[PDB]
RNA sequence: GCAGUCAAGCGUUCAUAGCGACAUUGCUUUUUGAUUCUUCGAUGUCGGCUCUUCCUAUCAUACCGAAGCAGAAUUCGGUAAGCGUUGGAUUGUUCACCCACUAAUAGGGAACGUGAGCUGGGUUUAGACCGUCGUGAGACAGGUUAGUUUUACCCUACUGAUGAAUGUUACCGCAAUAGUAAUUGAACUUAGUACGAGAGGAACAGUUCAUUCGGAUAAUUGGUUUUUGCGGCUGUCUGAUCAGGCAUUGCCGCGAAGCUACCAUCCGCUGGAUUAUGGCUGAACGCCUCUAAGUCAGAAUCCAUGCUAGAACGCGGUGAUUU
RNA sequence: CUCUUAAGGUAGCCAAAUGCCUCGUCAUCUAAUUAGUGACGCGCAUGAAUGGAUUAACGAGAUUCCCACUGUCCCUAUCUA
RNA sequence: GUGAACAGCCUCUAGUUGAUAGAAUAAUGUAGAUAAGGGAAGUCGGCAAAAUAGAUCCGUAACUUCGGGAUAAGGAUUGGC
């Protein structure tokens, strides 16, 4: 039911549909193909988009064959495009990563490879305690 | 408020200026501004730049009591 | 036969017409309501869009996620030289709207109002209010006999007043004069205030002061003629088309006869009258304080223009006011300052700011100084200098 | 294709909560047929793009009335088209069908809207292959592949732009009329409450954000570079140096200013009257009844406030008017 | 077994640029695939120089996917003549 | 001259300097360019555009009529002194 506790303010949108970034958790996926975003609404022809901290519907193009060809949800940690924040700064990550993840918002696996942004550390607690470096 | 610094040119960066790049390894990189930035990302080293921080501080440029009554 | 995908229309019809607007004055289409209760005041003012800046505050918003955190903020910068009054004008209503039935004007006009009646100034005689001023020379019964109308007659009392242009940056030289609502009470009253007023100076700080939520009026930054697809926000076409891809391609269907008022076509976009409403004031400034851009937390001597100055502007030497945000309208360009509409609660509004840093980095370019007397302690010596 | 009437039945019981047989009255002209009025000295044919407007037979969002409405959820209905109705996979396709998000992924019209707006993938000439048919030429409503998309300078329409005449010129104003705008979701809290045996599980007040839409604006951040602003490079030319020419802007790093991006920021108002509906008082009709007289409350409605034009044949106040 | 023929489709190939039914079924690739490919074959109407099957290499030939790349697109923006 | 080179680019000789012009620098265009994050979601279809590239070295599959395939694939280098 979206667990994802907190509101989000809004940070510049770096992922449409058919974008592919990183998978940052252990479970054995290699990449996550986001086919879409969690609570984006529609305009014609618009792309919807996701950016940190969003939750999408992906699929498993590189690894274990247990976790491909099947749709499931991340959870956005990782971004590359700029965003701003409400302290000025303008910030952006190396790569583009997610985390698998359940419709509660519960991690598929126990760790992320990596950092994670502020933001989606504190919209999801699960995300929050397998967490490395934050921001 | 926090004045932070260029960690390439070393030049001062006032409040919601320049820009943020987190790296892989999570060192953090702060620029003052495009051209800064755009050095770094073309792998060019600071003591090498006349103009930074780093390479006037490498080539040395410009630095020119009390009573004991115990 | 019908859409085949429903999409909102692009443009708001209600700016209609997209027109070149009037006049570089954007026109006070209404004032505050009046409480007659409180003293008579402004209910707007006149003064110039110098620039922008940015700001840092604290914020006050409990349950945010930014509750007692740092902000930074753009705000802009008006120009705002106290105006001087010239004159009253009084209004009847009729059951064909308000009708102004005088204007008194003060004996002495200053030379730079006198010039905005003028096409060519050096010219001229400037015989403007000669023989109006004569209406002085006895007691002024001549004079009074409006004054008391005004006063008899007349539901509602405005100012006309002028900016002082001069004692601005600007190359200009020919003031702006505009009519301006009077809201204190008893019209009587009113139109006392106006004439011991006469030639009088009055600045901003009678009028609007701090966290106050104000309305701008201007005339928009414009852009001449302008193609269908920046000028309506269409959706550009596709490469392999040909004779055009910035355009509409269905104009409309073929009954009605004609195209409607509703097709986006190209024409003049920019220079438009714009009202815009709820900007919070994030500072009241005073042309004689040295240390305007200071902050009880920032301390250090300085005014609030940049280094290098407001580029295309100048130095802002008098009193101004700070406004959270984007104004409309561009530098130099008259601006008026209108007192809300209406009482906003809002929790956002009645936010009552106290700024921590105003940024005073030089805008030519990407500024590393606020002082200059910073750039010397960073930098040090040169080979001019010593 | 859509809606009624009767009410045998269905619905544990109970015709009509929700339905409904036998029959019967209808509407509609996004079906197809029927016809052949118009056009064969030519009305560019399918679909899609784009864009605008209209319908309502409302999918969503407002307010309501009904339930086989405890709660949740759903379903029937009224006022309702103000407002939104998407992103993809195969397919030329309309259609069909899946995936996914969504408040919802309603149906239709405008010469089956829209080709001097596009595209040309299909259809529908002239090349060619196959399969069936034919002795054959050739045929095939059987499958394929290649196949030139013309013109606007006229009138009107629309978009913006000037303008004679009413003494002149100038400044400040009014506002008929016409336009109008906002949208929708979520989290916190109410509250693990009401309700329920439990499983489950709301709403108003409040707070924080978000969607679509819109008007701006350039502090900041990004884009853009003929500032050919500075620096670098190759080739060749000026004996060399210094400093430069030529390479359709020679190329590369940075690059102000300007323009400009939900890729940046800011902003988007408040009164009134009604609709459905729920009531008061209240006869007709000594009772009863929201209605007949009269009357209270009320929706994304409507009229305004605010917002944009400002009649070039609507107008008011005011300065100065030539030897 | 029977009726019938000049002989009654062999070797091969197949929903093939040959399959109406048809978006055939199964498999595969995809989140999803009237597409592709692999299979199956009472094949409307496959098939032996009316040439059948297969095929290295070739091809501005029709089609399918993948990596790289991209203003094709989200979504537009800015410059030069 | 550079260079593998009658390439492309610059030059000597000779021959031109002909093509209506002036002032601007709106929309739309024709011709040339660049774009943050994404990377074909655009679309009948990657149409179009981008990416690739020269030379030295290293590495080089299925299949094959043993000639090929093959610059397959894929890497490293490169100036001046
Ligand atoms: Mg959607
Ligand atoms: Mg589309
Ligand atoms: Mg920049
Ligand atoms: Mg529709
Ligand atoms: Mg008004
Ligand atoms: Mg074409
Ligand atoms: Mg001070
Ligand atoms: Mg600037
Ligand atoms: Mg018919
Ligand atoms: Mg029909
Ligand atoms: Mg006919
Ligand atoms: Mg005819
Ligand atoms: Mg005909
Ligand atoms: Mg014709
Ligand atoms: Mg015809
Ligand atoms: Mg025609
Ligand atoms: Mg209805
Ligand atoms: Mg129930
Ligand atoms: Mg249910
Ligand atoms: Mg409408
Ligand atoms: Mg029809
Ligand atoms: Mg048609
Ligand atoms: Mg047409
Ligand atoms: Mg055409
Ligand atoms: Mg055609
Ligand atoms: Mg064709
Ligand atoms: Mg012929
Ligand atoms: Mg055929
Ligand atoms: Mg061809
Ligand atoms: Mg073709
Ligand atoms: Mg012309
Ligand atoms: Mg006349
Ligand atoms: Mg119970
Ligand atoms: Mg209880
Ligand atoms: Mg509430
Ligand atoms: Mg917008
Ligand atoms: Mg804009
Ligand atoms: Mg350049
Ligand atoms: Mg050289
Ligand atoms: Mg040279
Ligand atoms: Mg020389
Ligand atoms: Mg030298
Ligand atoms: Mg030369
Ligand atoms: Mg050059
Ligand atoms: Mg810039
Ligand atoms: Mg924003
Ligand atoms: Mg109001
Ligand atoms: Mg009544
Ligand atoms: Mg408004
Ligand atoms: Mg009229
Ligand atoms: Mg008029
Ligand atoms: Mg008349
Ligand atoms: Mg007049
Ligand atoms: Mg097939
Ligand atoms: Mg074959
Ligand atoms: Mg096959
Ligand atoms: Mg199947
Ligand atoms: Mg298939
Ligand atoms: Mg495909
Ligand atoms: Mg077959
Ligand atoms: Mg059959
Ligand atoms: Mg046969
Ligand atoms: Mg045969
Ligand atoms: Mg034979
Ligand atoms: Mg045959
Ligand atoms: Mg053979
Ligand atoms: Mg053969
Ligand atoms: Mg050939
Ligand atoms: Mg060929
Ligand atoms: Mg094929
Ligand atoms: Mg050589
Ligand atoms: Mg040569
Ligand atoms: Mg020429
Ligand atoms: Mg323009
Ligand atoms: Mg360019
Ligand atoms: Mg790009
Ligand atoms: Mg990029
Ligand atoms: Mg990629
Ligand atoms: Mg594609
Ligand atoms: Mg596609
Ligand atoms: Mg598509
Ligand atoms: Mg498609
Ligand atoms: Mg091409
Ligand atoms: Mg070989
Ligand atoms: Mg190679
Ligand atoms: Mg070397």
């Amino acid at each position: 039911g979206n667990g994802a506790q907190g509101t989000k303010f809004r940070i510049s949108l770096g992922l449409p549909v058919g974008a592919i970034m990183n998978c940052a958790d252990n479970s054995g996926a290699r990449n996550l193909y986001i086919i879409a975003v969690k609570g984006s609404g529609s305009r014609l022809n618009r792309l919807p988009a996701a950016s940190l901290g969003d939750m999408v519907m992906a699929t498993v193009k590189k690894g274990k064959p247990e976790l491909r060809k099947k749709v499931m949800p991340a959870i956005v940690v990782r971004q590359a495009k700029s965003w701003r924040r409400r302290d000025g700064v303008f910030l952006y990550f190396e790569d583009n990563a997610g985390v698998i993840a359940n419709p509660k918002g519960e991690m598929k696996g126990s760790a992320i490879t990596g950092p994670v942004g502020k933001e989606c550390a504190d919209l999801w607690p699960r995300v929050a305690s397998n967490s490395g470096v934050v921001v | 408020m926090k004045v932070e610094i260029d960690s390439f040119s070393g030049a001062k960066i006032y409040p919601g200026r320049g820009t943020l790049f987190v790296r892989g390894d999570s060192k953090i990189f702060r620029f003052q501004n495009s051209k800064s930035a755009s050095l770094f990302k073309q792998r060019k080293n600071p003591r090498r730049i006349a103009w930074t921080v780093l390479f006037r501080k490498h080539h040395k440029k410009g630095i020119t009591r009390k009573t004991v009554k115990a | 036969s019908h859409r085949k995908y429903e999409a909102p229309r692009h443009g708001h019809l209600g700016f209609l017409p997209r027109k070149r607007a009037a006049s570089i004055r954007a026109r006070v289409k209404a004032f505050p309501k009046d409480d007659r209760s409180k003293p008579v005041a402004l209910t707007s003012f006149l003064g110039y869009k110098a620039g922008m800046t940015t700001i840092v505050r604290d914020l006050d918003r409990p349950g945010s996620k930014f509750h007692k955190r740092e902000v930074v903020e753009a705000v802009t910068v008006v120009d705002t030289p106290p105006v001087v009054v010239v004159g009253v004008v009084g209004y009847v209503e009729t059951p064909r709207g308000l009708r102004s039935l005088t204007t008194v004007w003060a004996e002495h006009l200053s030379d730079e109002v006198k010039r905005r009646f003028y096409k060519n100034w050096y010219k001229s005689k400037k015989k403007a209010f000669t023989k109006y001023s004569a209406k002085y020379a006895q007691d002024g019964a001549g004079i009074e006999r409006e004054l008391a109308r005004i006063k008899k007659y007349a539901s509602v009392v405005r100012v006309l007043v002028h900016t002082q242009i001069r004692k601005t940056p600007l190359a200009q030289k020919k003031a702006h004069l505009a009519e301006i609502q009077l809201n204190g009470g008893s019209i009587s009253e009113k139109v006392d205030w106006a004439r011991e007023h006469f030639e009088k100076t009055v600045a901003v700080d009678s009028v609007f002061e701090q966290n106050e939520m104000i309305d701008a009026i201007a005339v928009t930054k414009g852009h001449g003629f302008e193609g269908v697809t920046h000028r309506w926000g269409t959706k550009k076409l596709p490469r392999k088309t040909h004779r055009g891809l910035r355009k509409v391609a269905c104009i409309g269907a073929w009954h009605p006869a004609h195209v409607m008022w509703s097709v986006a076509r190209a024409g003049q976009r920019g220079y438009h009258s714009r009202t815009s409403i709820n900007h919070k004031i994030y500072r009241v400034g005073k042309g004689d304080d040295e240390a305007n851009g200071a902050t009880s937390f920032d301390r250090t001597k300085k005014t609030i223009t940049p280094m290098g100055g407001f580029v295309h502007y100048g130095e802002i030497k008098n009193d101004f006011i700070m406004v959270k945000g984007c104004i409309p309208g561009n530098r130099k360009r008259i601006v008026t300052l209108r007192k809300s509409l209406y009482t906003n609660t809002s929790r956002k509004a009645l936010e009552e700011v106290s700024l921590k840093w105003i940024d005073t980095a030089s805008k030519f370019g990407k500024g590393r100084f606020q002082t200059p007397a910073e750039k010397h302690a960073f930098m040090g010596t040169l080979k001019k200098d010593l």
